[PDB]
């Protein structure tokens, strides 16, 4: 087995998380 | 301990105005930390894992962060997870986000996993939030049966022998990891050597070899040093967590070494993102990221 990666990143917005 | 009560009521506050309190009874808390402590010590203190599994970075005490990662990882068992350690302090609610960490360890023992950061240390955490809100909200008695349970977490982890897992970094101490093996539980963290290294110790791109770390404990390490340390062991990756990155995730010496911190928008200060690395059976890593919104 060797480690690699997968290029794309999933991205979440977490609304409230700025000035909590 | 009838844990499945425990977990239904650290979770029944999911989509309530985040702030609100799930208030155990200080006799369950103590048991989840009795127990846990008993699983703990009975599993290595150097974990062998395998593949798939979710690993996470710091939550320092952020409950609501926590539950959305669950929601996009999937609630254990769904997902196997390994926490990377640093589950209390700066946060606003280190007592639950400890409490649901441990009762799934209980729960789930086999599927869900936690190693030790250098907030689970009392030295550190008395000053930094968790004692101050277990005095509020329990008693001194309390934090010190935390600080019990802490002493017993292990400290490094490797999946499916090649990827080394644990807080910090590496040790200029560290030869072979039989050396990890010998460390007995319970145990404080010292202020200094292999232990402390460990859970403190840091990657920086401007020293070659080690170095002094700035924050007045343990070492920097250079790219090379990791490189050392993966081709002797017969390793791919360090995956570590104890620094706050902008994307959550952020890779070290070509990808020989990545930092993962799971708390978004840290302390309310930092802008930063909190993130996830998924392995699958083949090893292959992607990464969720929680990016802090207005
Ligand atoms: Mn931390
Ligand atoms: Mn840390």
């Amino acid at each position: 087995k060797k480690v690699t990666f997968l290029e794309e990143v999933t991205e979440y917005y977490i609304s409230g998380d700025e000035d909590r | 301990l009838n844990i499945d009560s425990i977990i239904q009521r650290l979770l029944e506050v999911r989509g309530s105005k985040p702030g609100k309190n799930v208030q155990l009874q200080e006799n369950e808390i103590r048991g989840l930390c009795l127990k846990s402590r008993e699983i703990f010590l009975s599993q290595p203190i150097l974990l062998e894992l395998e593949a798939p599994l979710k690993i996470c970075g710091d939550i320092h005490g952020q409950y609501y962060d926590l539950l959305r990662l669950f929601e996009y990882g999937g609630f254990p068992p769904e997902s196997n997870y390994l926490f990377l350690g640093d589950y209390v302090d700066r946060g606003k609610q280190s007592l639950e986000t400890i409490c649901l960490l441990l009762a799934y360890k209980i729960k789930y023992p086999e599927n869900f996993f936690l190693l030790r950061g250098n907030h689970e240390c009392a030295s550190i955490n008395r000053i930094y939030g968790f004692y101050d809100e277990c005095k509020r909200r329990y008693n001194i008695k309390l934090w010190k049966t935390f600080t019990d349970c802490f002493n017993c977490l292990p400290i490094a982890a490797i999946v499916d022998e090649k990827i080394f897992c644990c807080h910090g970094g590496l040790s200029p101490d560290l030869q072979s990891m039989e050396q990890i093996r010998r460390i007995m539980r319970p145990t404080d963290v010292p202020d200094q050597g292999l232990l402390c290294d460990l859970l403190w110790s840091d990657p920086d791109k401007d020293v070659l070899g080690w170095g002094e770390n700035d924050r007045g404990v343990s070492f920097t390490f250079g790219a090379e040093v990791v490189a050392k340390f993966l081709h002797k062991h017969d390793l791919d990756l360090i995956c570590r967590a104890h620094q706050v990155v902008e994307d959550g995730y952020e890779f070290f010496a070509k990808r020989q070494l990545v930092t993962l911190f799971s708390a978004p928008n840290y302390c309310g200060e930092f802008d930063n993102a909190g993130a996830m690395m998924s392995v699958d059976e083949t090893l292959m890593c992607s990464f969720q990221i929680l990016k802090p919104a207005e």
